[PDB]
RNA sequence: UUAGGCGGCCACAGCGGUGGGGUUGCCUCCCGUACCCAUCCCGAACACGGAAGAUAAGCCCACCAGCGUUCCAGGGAGUACUGGAGUGCGCGAGCCUCUGGGAAAUCCGGUUCGCCGCCACC
RNA sequence: AGUGCAAGAGCAAAAGAUGACUUGACAGUGUUCUUCCCAACGAGGAACGCUGACGCGAAAGCGUGGUCUAGCGAACCAAUU
RNA sequence: CCUGUCAAACUCCAAACUUACAGACGCUGUUUGACGCGGGGAUUCCGGUGCGCGGGGU
């Protein structure tokens, strides 16, 4: 399972890097999606490749993020162990982000916005031109390195 | 006419002689310099000019390089001296020229050139160890009248 | 093009590999195809007649009827249906 | 082993290469059948701007009507070395072209299952010119 | 053979068995095939279909399963043709087979010829076979009549193995009659 | 299939080559023209009739790789080329990095001297 | 090689050659594609059917002109069946 | 035998890639009715630029 999160614009984007954006709930600049590791997947996250930021989260990272900016299928509410408890499969937040990275379930299935809306990165990212092997924020990273950016996007 | 009007690889491959009539003879008079019945592997010493950069060369820089590199040479070394050198590249891309303005533009046949790749060998010059320091000369020369800038690479050669 | 005439282009796809020259095998010019049944379309240049037009090579139909030996064959054209009247020598079952 | 392989004459071509008809009754007389026209393709500035005409005229014979000829026709003619084929045949003067081969060219000859004679089976100079000075005349 | 561009041609055409233009013409008819096919000494008769891996024969019968019902005669010739048809023609209708066209494969479509008589003795067995009567020989030919007034032109027997002296024709009689008994064994 | 017939794929099956195999069996070559039929001339072929002889052809069986062909290993080569991205480099023609793909020639070593189907048959 | 003529393509027990026979270069009416990719538009063209009548062949079958892609023309008026 | 080069109108080879149909995942539709069909109204048929690939031309 790994965590995409949009960081270059649509303006000037080509229409069927868009559109597998949208297909993938990722409507706007910082939004972030849990996507499966599968082949028809990988596939889309290798075509978005250029414009996004991805890889695999720590149970750790993916609890505070989703403490933070999970939201239901409709509404302002909290997504905390509560809400988790009330609604989910699941007994608390870790509980979900288990299921979550070991591919059992996803957050529609679980009556929860398939899009995690973060916030702009605090102290800012290494940049939208130039990919993670040159010293950028484009592509895929380490599991210590997308958890710089999702922490700094809490 | 300058080389700046045919120096670059920016038209497409035209060397078919069953559908363009009407193209200069080759200017190049030899290919095959030197002792030309030796074999090329009977010289201790091989060493080859090669193009750095991609370009198109005429057949009238050809010949100049090639004059200019030989006659180097036959001044050394004598008309019939212990030497053999190759020009390994012919001139097959044919060349046209707009000479009314921009209409029915499609220019009139006006020469020959030779697409070298960078990285080429474009001569190669097979000599003995104490006529090495010749034929250096004889390419610092030829390098002087082509269009990109070139090196003088030693192939067969631990004798420094 | 310079000209538009049906074999304009076809230069490659209407001519064989000069191991696939000569006469073709009669089986697959007498395969029986059912209605519904997904066809795809592929002129073989050895055989002259019962041919399509050569924008069509490379489309995947589904057979709806006969007209005498030869298959009427649906297809979509961009966004238009076509009904192509098409013998068995130029048709391979799908899969 | 080699009653199999001891060879036979399959046909003996008696030719007429004329140019332009009244051979045709010598032919008749003297091998014992009937002969046939012989035409020619591609035009020729000697006279012979027209494709299918009569130019010439031959006689292909076989068994008895072979045998009862060369009798009498190889007699005719002294027969040398270079004048034999690379298969084994021979030509001499009126053309006489004597085809010689071992029992099994029907295999190359019929139409169901044919199959060319393999170069081992197939006759040689030597080979043949030994049948014929087998048969009442000398070789060299 | 001699490089990449050189087409060999198909196997059966290789090895010159099978005519593929004449195939196709044949099997644009969509019935079974009569395969008529000879030999030097015997006689075969074939009821042959289209299948996905090859040819599918449904009812085949030679000249050397004759004698399993009463032929002490030989095999390669006109009675003996006519008689394989039929018996091939019998075992055909016992599988289904209704309707055939006739296939010689490279034989040649000589009048009154073996491979029309396989195809007179298919026809007579209940298949309906598209053909010519003038093209078949004359009911005589198809006894032996022209075997027994070759034997009158006696002096030196005919045949080796006795059998008999001038030829019965009367044997191909006796086995048509017990052919076309519904009582045999197939 | 102790030699057959009809095929599918249509060279992995081609080209060339070595060895083996046939008393009432099979295929053949073979023997022979009264007939059906045949040759613009020839029972050569086609057609028909037949077994004195034969395994030399063909065919079937076993096998060889020199040529052609198929596939595989290792090398060439992650090279050539290339879809996506870049306020990376270059006066420029052009190149480079990241990401997703990825040859061809040729050399060496293997493979390949057909596979499969239906029928008939000591 | 040849296959009437550009070019590209197809064809070898043929689509080429020879020979013999024959007039399907036939009447009528369609389906479909093309013309006009997608995507509307005529004449023209082609492929593929059916009805009728024929030719050839043992028969399957082939023949809706020439192996395929050029060789074409509205309304009004005239002549013609 | 050896040795030196090429092809828009060459190809024993051969990508990336584009493309037909189908399944799966994704997204979308069944009160926001998608896909599709029928009808009313247009405007429009001087375009430009960047990038990639081009063709002509110094
Ligand atoms: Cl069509
Ligand atoms: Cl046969
Ligand atoms: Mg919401
Ligand atoms: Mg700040
Ligand atoms: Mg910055
Ligand atoms: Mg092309
Ligand atoms: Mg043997
Ligand atoms: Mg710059
Ligand atoms: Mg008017
Ligand atoms: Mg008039
Ligand atoms: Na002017
Ligand atoms: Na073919
Ligand atoms: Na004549
Ligand atoms: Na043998
Ligand atoms: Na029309
Ligand atoms: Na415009
Ligand atoms: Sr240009
Ligand atoms: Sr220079
Ligand atoms: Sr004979
Ligand atoms: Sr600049
Ligand atoms: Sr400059
Ligand atoms: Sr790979
Ligand atoms: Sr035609
Ligand atoms: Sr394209």
């Amino acid at each position: 399972m790994h965590a995409l999160v949009q960081l270059r614009g649509e303006v000037n984007m080509h229409t069927d890097i868009q559109d597998t954006l949208e297909m993938l709930n990722i409507h706007h600049v910082n939004h972030c999606t849990l996507v499966p590791e599968t082949d028809a997947y990988r596939g889309m996250v290798a075509k978005v490749n250029d414009f996004v930021a991805f890889g695999e989260p720590s149970q750790e990272t993916l609890e505070t993020v989703l403490a933070t900016r999970a939201e239901p299928l409709e509404g302002d509410a909290d997504v905390d162990d509560e809400w988790v408890a009330e609604h989910t499969d699941y007994d608390d937040i870790s509980g979900l982000a288990f299921a979550l990275l070991s591919e059992e379930t996803t957050l529609r299935e679980q009556g929860l916005s398939p899009t995690l809306r973060l916030h702009p990165p605090r102290g800012g990212h290494d940049g939208v031109k130039h990919p993670v092997k040159e010293g950028g924020q484009l592509g895929k990273h380490d599991t210590e390195g997308i958890d710089d950016l999702l922490e700094a996007m809490r | 006419k300058p080389a700046s009007m045919y120096r670059d690889i920016d038209k497409p491959a035209y060397t078919r002689r069953e559908y363009i009539t009407g193209i200069p003879g080759s200017k190049i008079a030899q290919h095959k310099m030197g002792r030309k019945q030796k074999d090329a592997d009977d010289y201790p010493v091989q060493i080859s000019l090669i193009v750095e950069e991609t370009v198109q060369l005429r057949h009238g820089s050809l010949e100049a390089s090639r004059l200019s590199a030989n006659r180097h040479l036959i001044k050394e070394l004598g008309e019939e001296g212990d030497y053999k050198m190759t020009l390994r590249k012919f001139p097959h891309q044919v060349l046209r020229e707009n000479k009314d303005g921009m209409r029915a533009a499609f220019g009139k046949i006006v020469g020959t050139a030779a697409r070298v790749q960078a990285g080429e060998q474009l001569f190669t010059a097979y000599c003995n160890v104490e006529d090495a320091e010749h034929v250096k000369e004889a390419f610092r020369r030829a390098y002087n009248k082509i269009t990109p800038s070139c090196r003088i690479k030693v192939e067969r050669g631990e004798e420094l | 093009p310079s000209s538009n005439g049906p074999l304009e282009g076809t230069r490659g796809k209407l001519k064989n590999k000069p191991r696939d020259r000569g006469t073709s095998p009669p089986q697959r010019a007498v395969e029986e195809f059912d209605d519904g049944e997904k066809v795809h379309l592929k002129i073989d240049p050895s055989v002259p007649n019962g041919r399509f037009h050569p924008r069509f090579d490379g489309q995947t139909g589904t057979v709806e009827g006969k007209q005498g030996d030869a298959y009427k064959v649906d297809i979509v054209d961009g966004g238009k249906e076509k009904t192509i009247i098409v013998t068995a020598a130029h048709l391979r079952r799908q899969e | 082993f080699h009653e199999m392989r001891e060879p036979r004459i399959e046909k003996v071509v008696v030719h007429m290469g004329i140019g332009h008809a009244n051979a045709e009754d010598i032919l008749g007389e003297i091998t014992g059948q009937m002969p046939v026209r012989t035409k020619a393709k591609r035009t020729v500035g000697e006279f012979d701007i027209r494709e299918g005409d009569p130019i010439g005229a031959k006689v292909t014979l076989r068994d008895e009507m072979a045998e009862e000829f060369l009798q009498t026709a190889l007699p005719l003619a002294e027969l040398a070395t270079s004048q034999f084929d690379d298969t084994g045949n021979f030509s001499f003067g009126l053309d006489v072209t004597v085809n010689l081969v071992r029992p099994g060219y029907r295999v190359a000859k019929r139409d169901k299952a044919s199959r060319s004679i393999p170069t081992k089976h197939r006759l040689n100079p030597a080979d043949a010119v030994a049948f014929i000075e087998s048969t009442y005349d000398v070789e060299v | 053979a001699t490089g990449p561009r050189y087409k060999v041609p198909m196997r059966r055409r290789r090895e010159a068995r099978t005519d593929y233009h004449q195939r196709l013409r044949l099997l644009k008819s969509g019935k079974p095939r009569l395969v008529a096919r000879k030999s030097n000494k015997h006689v075969r008769a074939q009821l042959v279909t289209l299948g996905p891996n090859g040819d599918d024969t449904l009812a085949s019968a030679h000249s050397s399963d004759l004698a399993e019902y009463g032929w002490e005669a030989p095999t390669g010739n006109m009675p003996s043709a006519y008689l394989t048809g039929l018996l091939a023609g019998l075992r055909a209708q016992e599988a289904g087979v209704e309707e055939a066209v006739l296939d010689i494969g490279l034989n040649s479509p000589t009048p009154g010829s073996k491979v029309f008589a396989i195809q007179e003795g298919a026809i007579d067995a209940g298949l309906d076979i598209p053909h010519n009567d003038d093209v078949l020989a004359d009911w005589q030919r198809t006894r032996g009549a022209h075997i027994a007034e070759y034997d009158e032109q006696l002096e030196e027997p005919l045949y080796s193995g006795d059998f008999d002296a001038a030829d019965l024709p009367e044997h191909f009689d006796e086995l048509r009659e017990t052919l076309l008994d519904g009582d045999i064994e197939l």
